[PDB]
RNA sequence: GCUGUAAGUAAGCUUUGAUCCAGAGAUUUCCGAAUGGGGAAACCCAGCAUGAGUUAUGUCAUGUUAUCGAUAUGUGAAUACAUAGCAUAUCAGAAGGCACACCCGGAGAACUGAAACAUCUUAGUACCCGGAGGAAGAGAAAGAAAAUUCGAUUCCCUUAGUAGCGGCGAGCGAAAUGGGAAGAGCCCAAACCAACAAGCUUGCUUGUUGGGGUUGUAGGACACUCUAGAGUUACAAAGGACGACAUUAGACGAAUCAUCUGGAAAGAUGAAUCAAAGAAGGUAAUAAUCCUGUAGUCGAAAAUGUUGUCUCUCUUGAGUGGAUCCUGAGUACGACGGAGCACGUGAAAUUCCGUCGGAAUCUGGGAGGACCAUCUCCUAAGGCUAAAUACUCUCUAGUGACCGAUAGUGAACCAGUACCGUGAGGGAAAGGUGAAAAGCACCCCGGAAGGGGAGUGAAAUAGAACCUGAAACCGUGUGCUU
RNA sequence: GAGUAGCGAAAGACGGGUGAGAAUCCCGUCCACCGAUUGACUAAGGUUUCCAGAGGAAGGCUCGUCCGCUCUGGGUUAGUCGGGUCCUAAGCUGAGGCCGACAGGCGUAGGCGAUGGAUAACAGGUUGAUAUUCCUGUACCACCUAUAAUCGUUUUAAUCGA
RNA sequence: AGAUAGAAAAUAGGUGCCCGUACCGCAAACCGACACAGGUAGUCAAGAUGAGAAUUCUAAGGUGAGCGAGCGAACUCUCGU
């Protein structure tokens, strides 16, 4: 499981071996939209809300099973564990020490 | 926000219920006349009146049961 | 009470033809009487009403998509105040 | 329709014929209406004639 | 992060901890046993008390008011006491519902089988109503038997399709013994009693006040002499006070990378790793190492079942004589008619109901399949009693040489719904775009429906009636024929 | 079967307009049919079919620019009209009660129940849709409050009454 | 019968609730599966002719019937001679 703004690598899809920062989480379909990932080409029609339209290139969501956090020390894809610092479930990179998720 | 409400005496509380009921009327009279825009104010005052009546019940029920 | 019975005002061509005159139209609760209405309005707006008339509208069929429904039953009251002006701004 | 005292009530059985052909029947008690002493005040009630054989006060 | 489905666009909310998830609480319109009176459910129309309002009237709010039942007060007839009867007060008293099950009763068919049919069978079945209880019924020998004892009952296996019953037809059909599951025993009436307590006149009688002891080695009083464990599942019957696991939220939880083909790999190939975890489901294809988990471990504020105790509450245990006394009455039992016993009235025990009769009290009574005499066993006519046993509307976890959309529920999908019937009732048809909605910007013909390009996508004879797309059937070409 | 039967009693014609499209929709003229009714009301029943815009897939036995169709927004105003409120018939319920295997049946007092009895508003105007309902005019029936011009043992009264 | 110190009188002010009310109703909105040649209680119901609520034409007021255009064979149907 990953966080709202951390930097992750992708291992599925046309995009692998690529980094990018997560921008949205969507916790009820288990799907995140990372940055650059899954670029989409959506045909938007000229309406009232949108004066004109075109082919927008927005990012689409991918299953959480396709992304991984990087070791803050060695930038290597890694799993994530936990430890009880003062009773708080804080995260660990599982190959090194503490991993920070502030934004 | 029910802390200060517990801090409030049972009297102006019934008066707060009264005033919030008045406000609600005005909001829904203006939603109908199409001059509201802030349509979520209705739910916040509905919250407020709900909490105010729950506190009012708790106020009288402690007394009823204990003496 | 006296504010819970006036659900909304009514703004429509026939109600506004009645606002050219001093007749104002409201959508009132379905379990009130003319008496309870007069009192409520003269309590809120500080007006003095002369008469009021009530009518009950039946639930109307409304088909939304593939699911049929019925609209809610309505009770409407018409006031004809002599002293005052209910302003609906 | 029971006996006030005992409880002798009716019962079902069969009327059988010479060819053992069966029909439903009933057997009732010899219930007689008698004024006895009940709950203090005298009252008329049905009581069997076997309960009146010995023991009841009219 | 959220504001359900269910999309929306708009106001918002949320690390000062939202939406969630568990426990507890508050609110809970109207109808419905429906209960103030009515009524064509979901509505009308009230009386009383208290309050709001109004100068008042109209109007409104909150209580209260059904019927039986039980009890307690008044008041009280035809009637003199009295009794009906009335009037109050009280009472978490009763109603109604249901799981289409299991259980015990009341009442009880027929088609059918007999190759017809009436006895018989179907069958004490179906359907009715009445009780229930989570289980129910049964249950501590007036028993089985011929050695003696399951020494209560129930249930399973076998006895055994035997013994038997049967227009001896069609059919119906045990029990004991023996092998097992589970086991547990008790309380009252009676005598008698210092008394008590009323009648009745203290002579007695009768009472629930209470004790007393409840059983065949015949038990108990009696008279002697003698001595202070139980238990709320029967065995009286209430409830605080400490713990113990478990259950109605949860927490932690090992170990994989590279290339190849691809739209995407979990595949193939190579090299690793973990395993108390290679159950399972997801993931753009087929994953022990990506995710949710799994083995393992941990964990409740609370509200519950449950259980150890500590309280607590109850409280006599024997022997020996045996002179008297007591041991369940309209009862047993007999007769008549029926029913029940596997047993159709039969030689017909054993047992119950209606109707008439009608006993004994231990020096007695019942049973041992007509039966008796003798022997053996038992001690009725009062009561309570857990376990093994039956069933699943539910809830929790899981399983399946069970079904995969004409199947499997009638119902995978807003289904007991369209619909049909006056009504009981009857009762359907209908799943699948893609990985992602990326759901086809623009242009062209057309009023629009459609279409044709361009673009999205791996694919658009995957374009929303959307996966695959057979046959019947309908067309458009034509090679060879007529 | 077959592009076959049928297209559900009947008088239409034509000018103008509307539209992508017109025997079929709108307006007009003429003609024709009913007229103890195909006219006006009002019950029962149906429930929104009512009105104004808009649309044309489907439903209309053809067509359709039209509609009892679809989409959007509207529309029913009562002290006096009909009911509730007042009364009761036929029936239905029925406390206690009678009878009943259970279930329940019957029935008194009393209630319910119009198709009947008793009850105070008429005319005109009015919109796209309502009008003894709204408005203008004039009324009437109950009820309450203030006042009363003197009714007068408050038994009788100005007069209160089962 | 009781009940009671009160309002009638010649005024002037106020108060009067709930349910129904659109629309069709001899009908394409109802009972007949249908925009069905059937059924559907009651009220008003004009002129000419007549005895008449008969009959023919018409008034008030509604309506031209949800398929048509041809040709006028056989044969059916309805009608006249």
């Amino acid at each position: 499981h990953i966080k709202k703004g951390d930097n992750v690598k992708v291992i599925a899809g046309k995009d692998k071996g690529k980094e990018g920062k997560v921008i949205a989480t969507l916790p009820k379909k288990d799907r995140v939209v990372v940055e650059g990932v899954n670029i989409m080409k959506k045909h938007q029609k000229p309406t009232q809300l949108n004066p004109e339209g075109g082919i927008l290139e927005t990012e689409a969501a991918i299953h959480v099973s396709n992304v991984q956090l990087l070791d803050p020390k060695t930038n290597e894809p890694t799993r994530v564990g936990y430890k009880f610092v003062d009773g708080k479930k804080v995260r660990i990179a599982k190959k090194s020490g503490e991993e920070i998720k502030s934004n | 926000k029910a802390k200060e409400i517990r801090d409030l005496t049972t009297s102006e509380i019934e008066e707060q219920i009264k005033s919030s009921k008045e406000e609600l009327f005005n909001l829904r009279f203006q939603l109908a006349t199409g001059q509201l825009e802030e349509t979520a104010r209705i739910r916040t005052v509905r919250k407020t009146i709900a909490r105010l009546k729950t506190v009012a019940r708790e106020r009288e029920i402690e007394q009823s049961k204990a003496n | 009470e006296a504010r819970d019975i006036l659900k909304r005002p009514v703004i429509t061509e026939k109600s506004s033809e009645a606002m050219a005159e001093d007749k104002y139209t409201f959508d009132v609760d379905t379990r009130v009487n003319k008496t309870q209405v007069k009192m409520a309005v003269e309590e809120i707006f500080n007006v003095k009403v002369a008469s009021v008339n009530i009518m009950n509208y039946k639930p109307k069929k409304k088909r939304m998509g593939r699911y049929q429904g019925y609209t809610n039953k309505r009770r409407k009251a018409i006031v004809t105040l002599k002293e005052g002006s209910i302003d609906l701004f | 329709k029971q006996c006030f005292v005992t409880g002798r009530k009716a019962s079902t059985g069969n009327r059988r014929s010479h060819a053992l052909n069966s029909t439903k029947r009933r057997w009732n008690a010899n219930l007689q209406k008698v004024r006895i002493l009940v709950d203090g005040k005298p009252k008329k009630v049905w009581v069997s004639a076997r309960a009146l054989k010995s023991g009841k006060v009219t």
